[PDB]
């Protein structure tokens, strides 16, 4: 009963390419090599231990799910984020005037800080007063 | 007279419609802003997280 | 009828500065936003009872959950009103008369309110509007998300 969960389960399944139902340290090393993600030794132990909440050396799906959910639960699907930008760009321009979003994202809802809104600009304000927002979206769904 | 009295219900319902109209606009803007905020805040929190990098690499392979 | 989550959402939208308070001058607007339509008299009684210049969410919930009329609860009275104003017996009223009544009598609306209402209203070549269609717009238009 949720699209986030199904996506996390699909990912876990790809990471379980031995089909055992769990990820060992040995297996996680292989997964990182497969997908070309580089992690230094300290960061590897940290990431494994983050996922392996029971500390038994094996990451079960529910453990992975809990961890990914904690960090990603407030994200949405690509389509929902696209539509949310479309509120502020009713035509299909792919561009929103930076003074228009700024007042929206800084004043409405759970207001962003100027530094979060500045990091956001660091991604998608390619011109001087215009935000492309696809530069942000595509960094999450490449 | 009696006309002043009978139109008050029409005035009440008219105000209602105007406010519901204004509110749809304001709510659409706030809901959309919230989705964007939630997504930015999350991304900035996990962008350098190894599990994110791995998940992001796997995502195109998922149904 | 608005859920608790919808009532909170609405309140938060009105509470632009996020201090947990909304001006009493916006209580009518906030109630109306969620599909309840107090008359000026009714709203004034409610405001007087609150004896406050602002209200919080708990208050808004309490006020909103009272049996203030929804738009369908006003259909009969509205159609009776318009029928009593219907000179020709053809289901129409002149838009000019409608504007005058809304603006100059009773719980008079503002000019801005009247222009927003009339923007969505079809006027014939003799200046007539179908008042049941107008009532229908008031009752069914912009429903709860
Ligand atoms: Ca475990
Ligand atoms: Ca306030």
């Amino acid at each position: 009963g949720d699209d986030q969960v199904s996506e996390f389960k699909e990912a876990f399944e790809l990471f379980d390419s031995e089909r055992t139902g769990f990820i060992t340290k040995e297996g996680l090393q292989t997964v990182l090599k497969q997908f070309g993600v580089r992690v230094e030794p300290a960061a590897f132990n940290e990431m494994f231990n983050e996922a392996d909440a029971t500390g038994n050396g094996k990451i079960q799906f529910p453990e992975f799910l809990s961890m990914m959910g904690r960090r990603m639960k407030q994200t949405t699907s690509e389509d929902i984020l696209r539509q949310a930008f479309r509120t502020f760009d009713p035509e299909g321009t792919g561009y929103i005037p930076k003074a228009a979003l700024q007042d929206a994202l800084l004043n409405l809802g759970d207001r962003l800080k100027p530094h979060e809104f500045a990091e956001f600009l660091g991604i998608t304000e390619t011109e001087k007063g215009q935000i492309r927002y696809d530069n942000f979206i595509n960094t999450m769904f490449t | 007279r009696r006309i002043g009295e009978i139109v008050k219900v029409v005035q009440a319902a008219a105000r209602g419609w105007v406010e519901r109209k204004h509110f749809r606009q304001a709510r659409e803007k706030s809901v959309s802003a919230r989705i964007i905020q939630d997504n930015i805040r999350a991304y900035l929190e996990f962008k350098n997280w190894a599990w994110w990098k791995l998940f992001a690499k796997a995502r195109p392979l998922l149904v | 009828t608005a859920s608790a989550d919808q009532i909170q959402e609405c309140f938060q939208i009105f509470d632009k500065d996020n201090d947990g308070k909304v001006s009493i001058e916006e209580l009518g607007s906030a109630l109306r936003s969620l599909g309840k339509n107090p008359t000026n008299a009714e709203l004034n009684t409610i405001k007087g009872q609150l004896n406050a210049k602002e209200f919080d969410l708990a208050t808004f919930k309490t006020v909103y959950r009272k049996p203030i009329k929804t738009p369908t609860e006003q259909s009969k009275e509205m159609l009776d009103a318009f029928r009593a104003l219907d000179k020709e017996g053809n289901g129409t009223i002149q838009e000019a008369e409608l504007r005058q009544l809304l603006l100059n009598l009773g719980d008079a609306l503002t000019s801005s309110e009247v222009e927003e209402l009339m923007k969505e209203v079809s006027v014939s070549g003799d200046g007539a509007i179908n008042y049941e269609s107008f009532v229908d717009m008031l009752v069914t238009g912009y429903p709860l998300a």
